[PDB]
């Protein structure tokens, strides 16, 4: 799973393991997954045929 | 993650905690002062030798101390 959204860029040699829903839109998600509330972790589904 | 586990008035403990580039640096010095008034830090010079270097990599903005009570 790869992160795609963050509030700010990381400091060097640092980790963030929190899987909370990012506020992609200006509307507050408040713990609700939906449109403009995208989940940060997205896999790539690696296949040998790619 | 319990990554690092170590076992080794009349006593003053000085520590410096410094978080740089994912490294937590702890400098320490213990001195046996005898002072009547503990209202102020004692006047003098004490050099703090380095003690602990941790590659924890966490982000720190707040801290709190732990106490022993009965
Ligand atoms: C390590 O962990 C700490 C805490 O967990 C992180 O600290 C973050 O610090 C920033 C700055 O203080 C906080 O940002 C705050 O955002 C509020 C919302 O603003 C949104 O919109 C602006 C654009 O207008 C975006 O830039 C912003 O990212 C938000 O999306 C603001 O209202 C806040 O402003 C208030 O506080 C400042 C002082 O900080 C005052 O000067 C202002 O007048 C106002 O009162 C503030 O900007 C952010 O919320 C903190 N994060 C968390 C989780 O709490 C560190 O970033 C983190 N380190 C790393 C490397 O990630």
């Amino acid at each position: 799973l790869y992160r795609l959204f963050r509030k700010s860029n990381l400091k060097p040699f640092e980790r963030d393991i929190s899987t909370e829903i990012y506020q992609a839109g200006n509307k507050p998600c408040n713990g609700v997954a939906g449109f403009n509330c995208y989940f940060p972790l997205r896999s790539y589904s690696f296949r040998p045929t790619y | 993650n319990c990554t690092f586990e170590y076992v080794s008035f009349k006593n003053l403990r000085e520590f410096v905690f410094k978080n740089i580039d994912g490294y937590f640096k702890i400098y320490s010095k213990h001195t046996p002062i005898i002072v009547r008034e503990p209202e102020d830090l004692p006047q003098g010079f004490s050099a703090l030798e380095p003690l602990v270097d941790l590659p924890i990599g966490i982000n720190i903005t707040r801290f709190q101390t732990l106490l022993a009570l009965h």
